[PDB]
């Protein structure tokens, strides 16, 4: 089962096989050689099949670097497209595309199981009926953007913004509340930003709970294209084999479909809208749709969105959003007010947020309390103009209800305890649905500011009304 | 033997397809029976593509075309500091050749995630726009995007020639630059003496468009030399503009399939694969560093061109030159509103971290509301104020060209306007006070300065405040 | 006069807020239709060189 | 002879020699049991659209003929089933045993195999049904940006059919598996499957399959038309058609066009609708759907397929500002005479025109559409349609009589009105 | 022949010496099994490709052909049964009756789709103009009789319902032979508009030719000769001449389609390098000569409303006269939407519609745009900082640019309004006092869809 190196057009190489036997489409070819000669330089590769040149040929995308090949080559076919560790393994551990460690701690061993990143989407009769929102625990979140089992949030930002904070805050909250795992995809990853994280995992202590995968930037475009892939399979086993919800984070989803045209090129492909591979939807249909709640498990993914020249109409993102069932929408303004989370309350949205889904309940004081703060958002004109004074009592309330509610929204991240010493909250809907009712009630209007900026369950801030003495 | 050469079928536009060779490694050395250069790039069935390094006219049909065996290495030592070679390491300044015993490959792969170490260290750029606002730590990557006559290179160079009592061996890597220029410049560096730990590599305008695509990584190369040692390079590469463009050339000549732009799908993995290879190495690997700074020539300011996105993606924030700015008469021509260094901060010192917090404000504001003055007519609210020394730091951020400022006297100045310890000088004498204040220092602070010095920090506070005012109180107007 | 200038510069002061909140929205809508004339130039540019080289 | 060998593979592309016999357009068979269409017949090979996962044919793999132009599974069957655009089951309820089978490119109704549009199809969404009608065998677009309602509206289209005989036929082409399956039990619990087919097209799957599931269900659907039955038929995002064929299309290296996409990219959406239309049986209603980036109707394939229908739109704006659903009446419009007699002859209009979706009759509607409401604020208007709704269904139950029976409304009901308010 | 290759609606057929350009091969072929099904398909030669093989584009559906089938050549192009049979008939691309009335008989003369375009000794000059009773059209951009009409609009901007309204206006009142061919148009408007003839009376003097979206390309690809050949016909065979073709563009459009297929070098915007020629050969065949005259009026679709587009942009240097039709204008609620600024004609001279018409005529365009200029004042600034001289010109403008609108017979179904045929003395008229200001006290809303100036006044009153 055995093949040998005929072209090698840089990331781009040819095999091949003779005669019988080719490898089929997907499947890792593995090129291992070795110096025989002081002339030549010790071969670790590895290759997928992505089309039948024929003549007995094959074209394959390499996932790291072709300097050093040479025709000829033996080129072995694993008969498998790109298997990688999936389990109780992947834990507290980092790979890369293909499912090599490349932390410190050590490599797998031949036991553990292997599953091939490529695969079909669940069937029409697997995932499930019922639209159940996944619980974060988190405030805003979970009442002004609620999140959907098994499914997609956008994730936009990112500089400053705590943007870390609040996913390692996540799969924390998950893998506690919920206990369910998470898998952290870096897909073209820039290595510094690659190591601080996993650092920051390091002291935070939700690496122990989280998979991590680095397709970093300096790697090729097969690599960053199939690097999703890779987290997403060992996502997947948690979520049929053990029957979870666990998270998978793709920071930076653009990367992904960037790669996309940019292999695309690669294999001379006529390019499409803006020079996006034209399989572009296809290439986006087939990574999203392998994210839901199956009825066994459950999948949410949180892709950073990054968009492409500030143009929603880009078919990049514009497709992106077709899978999108949530936003959560960092801003530096609500950071430099003392608000973290740092989530807009007004521009993050869902698709959670409904009566039909929610019930009245949820869905009135939720759109309530977001109408008294475009309300308070308005008025930051006419405030410098008529001042706080008689602007209308009708406002003045509003300005000082709403001014408590924006600060209720701040919430105590266990993540940050680290430094704080707060130990953190988890509020259920039910909990955030009071606190937000009472207040849109007026019933602490007789309250300090500094109250709710930064708690947990609406009654952590009537305590923080004992000043003491 | 037999296959180990190959024989030229066609030559023109420094491009040769050569048969044999059955045996090259795809990113091998081959030379041709006429003793130029080359590489293997397209390893096809019936045939190499070779991309020549160097005249390509002499070089017909037929040819001889005999592998080497080696992938594209380059000289590597302790003597090419001061040194002027080209992409290929060979010596063009005219003196003699350079004696090393040690090589390294051009193509390597970068430090591990683990074998890093989150970057601290500073680089002092001794720009007191850049290492203020937009501060560039060891290991970093800093990409300085502009306009053509923006002063980029100026910077570049002034940075280097602030790297003397810093340890930091520099290496400016020329790439698709006038030869004529990158002369002046080398000189220029002659002068102020950074050949002493500066490393110049050159490929000009002139060169085949393979040198300039080699250019980069041979400059990295050399670096990395002093970075796994433990020492603390600076690249400057000048302009990858061009080199990604030489690239695109070459590529499109080996009839690659043409992207976005006509760039080749693998441009972008081209710098991405490249810039990486600058990092701060773990204390596990004896701490070391190679800083990277990469130029992009702009077109009309467009950031929204192809490759300067990338790159832009690609390094640790960036620092934007208006193009106007430079011609109004204000040097460094730095946006401080573009301009942004991600890793910002950790690199910045106590004795910065503190009177650079509020500069970034006070600019801020004047940026967004310095669109109003031949309106502001009936000068109105305190809105003045903000102004006020907002006008006032653009001055101090205002530095002379081929003069360096020591952070110690800059954390000073950068304070002084920030506490209104300038504020009642008008902007006429702003930047002939920050002169003297330096002086006045020289001697009379010359102990202030040192606390600066030996602790990074100002908790200082104290002295300074009044210490501030033994100058203004003796100064001209 | 003092409560007719009063107003005066109020009606301008607003009506150089209308001309600026309605300049900003025609922002939105150019903004719109830069884009997509910035699409459909890249796409053709594109066709173009690509179109070029299949005729090689 | 019939039997090829596989020369070149690759994406949902695959040529290979022999089958000297195929006809061009003729669904072929790979060895690894992936359908196939032939599309282009050279000298030394053959042209084949993999329908299906390509993976599993590599080069030398066997590709038998079937003698059959692309056809698929036909018959009553079908109804309350999940199939993809080769009718083969997806919904897991077992194989469908069919008898009949229809060829998915068929010419349409020509200029005498057609009449007129009378009978009316009531969508029971107020908003359409009184401003922008649809009659059975037209075709109405309707377009809209991500996310303003589409969905909802084919939905409770669907629901309202139980009361005429309409078969609905909703063809989910490029839409999430997921949107798919929460859309389809909705359905079940409403009972719309008795009367139903609906055929998905995941975004997972190929785009050959995309490309053919907007027929597939035409092809389904002109069989009832066909027997004087009649049908009604909805494509969520003809987008990802147009755009699905504009990938396959370039693959194939078919020279690119405007906006990228082949020339006949109005071919495609023509010869689709031009198909759906008493000498024949006196027998079909396309719903169409476009979903335009940031209100764009200027846009290319938008401006094509409207060139095309007999549409309406749906406001960005007016459906997160509270209006569902959010008809835009001005630049929504209907060619087709469809009405009802009963609807043929402000602040307070829109608040009659929200409906909850979910829940849809004409008659109880041309009411409403009539009142005797001006003198009850805003809040409490579209309060009022409930209670004054419940009202009728039981004193006026003898007054929707005269408007159902008659579909007219030639004095009484003027007073009613004064029993439902007075009280 | 023996068709060796069949790409889509291009089927290569491979034929020594026979070598039939422009002919047009039946495959005539019976199934011999059970894995066949019937064929019965034109092809038209195309070009040579050589090696004795020649490439076709099919008429019809190739699906079901297969390679090594046999090929006829009818040894001549598409002939198409023309003659005073014609009336009163539906006929195919190829010229079969799809009437389900009867055919043709053998006799009948059956002319080729393909002719060379008139000599410059045939081509008239003569000038004279021609009432439409569109207040419009008449009066910024009026028709020619033998004349060719363009109309330029994009997606459901009203182009089927202005034609409608001229054959209404004109057709029915001419006592002109008329062809109407409705190419790559609506399948529907086939229907309404044939069982429309019957009602009104004309189904005798008017021939009807068809094709429309559900055809391949091959089809759409000559309709526009099969029906032009039949107006040929009453010009050179016999009278004056009404060509009503419905969207010229999907002609070129079809083009494109096959243009790919016969291995075309794409030009700009990926159009058949011939785009330009190709429609060069279908024009001056339209037109009237000293034997009879040829009044076309065709409907030109804008793609994407871009008027810069190979399709319309080529076509315009095709016309004596235009009416560019805008999405703007027709959202306004302004019918016909027409342009009043970009619609001409060469008709507008006073040494064509005299000096009181043309004057009048420009007065109207000018003050029009003086309004159009304003504009972005006007959104910026509302109306407030403009001068009491400019806010006349953008009230009468507006008023104007009302009063353009009109009310189309072929309309009422929907809105419920009767119609209006508004004379060219009236119109001219109209305008008059309303650039002379005799209405500028009457309400915009008043001048909205209506007929002569005199009813302005009567829906005038009725506001109050
Ligand atoms: N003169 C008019 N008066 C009233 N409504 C019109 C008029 N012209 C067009 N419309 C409306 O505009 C729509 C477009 O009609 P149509 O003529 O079919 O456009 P096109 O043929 O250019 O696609 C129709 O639905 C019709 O209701």
């Amino acid at each position: 089962t055995r093949g040998r190196v005929i072209q090698v057009m840089g990331p781009v190489v040819d095999v091949k096989f003779e005669n019988g036997h080719l490898p089929a489409i997907y499947n890792a070819l593995k090129i291992q050689h070795k110096a025989r000669n002081e002339n030549e330089v010790d071969i670790d590769l590895t290759l997928e099949v992505a089309l039948h040149l024929g003549d007995d040929t094959v074209r394959t995308i390499a996932m790291a670097s072709t300097d050093g090949l040479i025709r000829g080559m033996e080129v072995i076919d694993t008969g498998a497209p790109i298997s990688v560790p999936v389990g109780e393994v992947t834990l507290g551990r980092v790979f890369n595309v293909l499912g090599e460690p490349i932390d410190l701690e050590g490599d797998i061993p031949a036991d553990a199981r292997r599953d091939p990143i490529h695969r079909p989407a669940p069937k029409f009769e697997e995932l499930a009926t019922e639209v159940e929102i996944l619980e974060t625990g988190i405030k805003v979140v979970d009442l002004l953007a609620p999140y959907i089992k098994g499914g997609k949030i956008g994730l936009f930002g990112g500089a400053g913004v705590g943007k870390t904070v609040l996913i390692q805050e996540l799969i924390h909250n998950i893998a506690q509340e919920h206990g369910g795992i998470s898998v952290f995809a870096g897909v073209g990853e820039r290595t510094r930003e690659g190591n601080d994280l996993y650092h920051e995992m390091k002291d935070s202590g939700v690496i122990s709970k989280t998979a991590m995968v680095f397709g970093q930037m300096n790697e090729p475009p097969g690599a960053r294209m199939r690097v999703a892939l890779t987290g997403l399979t060992m996502a997947e086993y948690f979520r049929d084999e053990q029957g979870q919800d666990v998270l998978l984070f793709i920071d930076n989803i653009f990367r992904f479909t960037q790669a996309g045209s940019e292999v695309s090129a690669l294999l001379g492909r006529m390019p499409s809208a803006v020079g996006y591979q034209p399989t572009l939807a296809t290439e986006m249909g087939q990574l999203q749709e392998r994210i839901t709640s199956t009825a066994k498990g459950s999948i949410t993914s949180i892709q950073a969105i990054y968009v492409p020249a500030d143009d929603y109409t880009d078919p990049a993102p514009a497709t992106t959003f077709s899978h999108l069932d949530a936003t959560t929408n960092l801003e530096r303004k609500l950071a430099e007010m003392g608000i973290y989370p740092a989530v807009d309350p007004l521009a993050s949205t869902s698709r959670a947020l409904a009566p039909e889904i929610v019930g009245e309940e949820h869905y009135q004081v939720a759109r309530k309390v977001q109408q008294t703060l475009q309300r308070y958002k308005e008025l930051q004109d006419i405030i410098a103009i008529l001042g706080m004074d008689e602007l209308s009592d009708e406002d003045k309330l509003v300005v000082h209800r709403a001014r408590r509610i924006q600060f209720f929204l701040s919430q105590n991240f266990h993540v940050a305890e680290q430094f704080t010493g707060q130990p953190g909250s988890y509020v259920p809907v039910k909990e955030t649905v009071r606190g937000f009712k009472e207040i849109l009630e007026g019933k602490y209007d007789h309250l300090p500011e500094d109250a709710f900026r930064l708690v947990g369950r609406i009654e952590e801030v009537v305590e923080k009304a004992k000043a003491m003495g | 033997q037999v296959s180990d050469v190959g024989t030229v079928i066609q030559v023109g536009d420094g491009i040769a397809r050569a048969h044999g060779l059955d045996n090259v490694m795809s990113g091998e050395l081959v030379e041709f029976a006429n003793g130029v250069m080359g590489m293997a790039l397209n390893l096809e069935e019936n045939n190499v593509g070779i991309v020549i390094l160097g005249p390509y006219t002499g070089i017909k049909e037929g040819d001889e075309v005999r592998r080497t065996g080696r992938i594209m290495e380059v000289p590597v030592g302790e003597a090419l500091i001061g040194r002027v070679v080209n992409p290929l390491g060979q010596p063009v300044d005219g003196l003699g050749p350079v004696e090393t015993t040690e090589t390294r490959p051009i193509e390597s792969p970068a430090p591990g995630v683990m074998d890093r170490r989150s970057v601290h260290e500073p680089l002092q750029t001794g720009i007191k726009a850049i290492d203020a606002l937009v501060p560039i730590g060891r290991g970093q990557r800093e990409l300085i995007i502009g306009d053509r006559q923006t002063g980029k290179t100026s910077v570049a160079i002034d940075t280097i020639i602030n790297q003397k009592d810093q340890n930091m061996i520099s290496i400016y890597v020329a790439i698709g630059q006038k030869e004529s220029t990158v002369r002046t410049v080398v000189e220029t560096l002659r002068k102020h003496g950074a050949l002493d730990y500066t490393i110049v590599v050159t490929a000009s305008a002139s060169q085949p468009a393979p040198l300039l695509f080699l250019a980069p990584y041979a400059g990295v190369a050399m670096g990395e030399y002093f970075m796994y040692k433990g020492k603390h390079v600076l690249v400057v590469y000048d302009d990858l503009s061009k080199q990604a463009a030489a690239y695109r050339e070459l590529s499109l000549l080996l009839r690659r399939p043409p992207g976005r732009e006509a760039y080749p799908g693998d441009i972008f993995y081209l710098h991405s694969r490249l810039l990486e290879r600058a990092a701060k190495l773990s204390d596990a690997k004896g701490g070391g560093s190679l800083t990277a700074l990469p130029f992009v020539e702009t077109q009309a300011g467009d950031i929204s061109a192809y490759i300067p996105t990338n790159v832009i993606s690609i390094t640790d924030g960036q620092i934007f030159l208006q193009s106007d700015l430079f011609f109004s008469g204000v040097r460094p021509a730095i946006n401080a509103g573009l301009s942004v260094s991600r890793v910002g901060g950790a690199a910045q010192i106590k004795a910065m971290k503190k009177v650079a917090g509020t500069l970034r404000l006070d600019l801020a504001a004047y940026r967004e509301l310095e669109a109003f003055a031949q309106f502001g007519s009936d000068l109105d609210k305190a809105t003045q104020a903000k102004l006020a020394r907002g006008a006032r730091t653009v001055e101090v951020l205002k530095q002379d060209l081929h003069q360096p400022i020591p952070v110690e006297k800059q954390v000073l100045i950068i304070y002084a306007l920030t506490r209104g310890f300038l504020d009642d000088i008008p902007v006429e004498d702003v930047r002939r006070f920050e002169k003297e204040f330096y002086l006045f220092l020289d001697q009379n602070g010359q102990h202030l300065l040192e606390h600066i010095r030996t602790t990074k920090d100002l908790p200082d506070d104290l002295n300074k405040a009044i210490e501030a005012f033994k100058k203004t109180f003796v100064v001209s107007q | 006069l003092l409560d007719a200038k009063a107003s005066e510069h109020a009606a301008r002061m607003t009506a150089m807020k209308n001309a600026t909140d309605n300049a900003n929205e025609l922002i939105r809508t150019l903004t719109l239709s830069y884009n997509r004339a910035r699409q459909a130039a890249i796409t053709q540019e594109i066709t173009e060189i690509v179109a070029g080289a299949n005729a090689l």
